[PDB]
């Protein structure tokens, strides 16, 4: 391999250098924005508790104030 | 846990919530106080 050893080793070295270049070149940057995760709850109406107000008396009418 | 049953804090459980709801009862009584003030005016007329 007197006339084969040189070009093969040259190609091997060039491939190694290209691989190193490709790997490290992309590491820079790659983190421009930060996006926080979202964890919401299911907004549904199943078995809602029911509150009832009742006003009654011997009078005809009344004035009523209440808290919703 | 028991204080966060669904993973979020229980509603109406902060101290500022208690503070911010302190004046609703006075607002509820407003009509009955206004009626008393009108009665005071009419009583002054009756005195006249």
């Amino acid at each position: 391999l007197g006339r084969i050893w040189l070009p093969v080793l040259i190609v091997v070295a060039v491939a190694a250098g290209a691989l190193i270049v490709m790997n490290v070149r992309t590491v820079f940057g790659s983190n421009p924005v930060v996006v926080t995760e979202k964890t919401s709850d299911n907004a549904e109406d199943f078995n809602p508790k029911v509150v009832t107000y009742e006003i009654f008396g011997s009078g005809s009418s009344a004035v009523i104030n209440y808290m919703d | 846990t028991i204080t966060r049953p669904d993973g979020d804090p229980i509603e109406h459980s902060t101290i500022p919530y208690t503070i911010g709801q302190s004046g609703t009862t006075q607002i509820m009584n407003n009509d009955y106080m206004q009626t008393n003030l009108d009665n005071l005016l009419k009583q002054a007329d009756d005195l006249q």
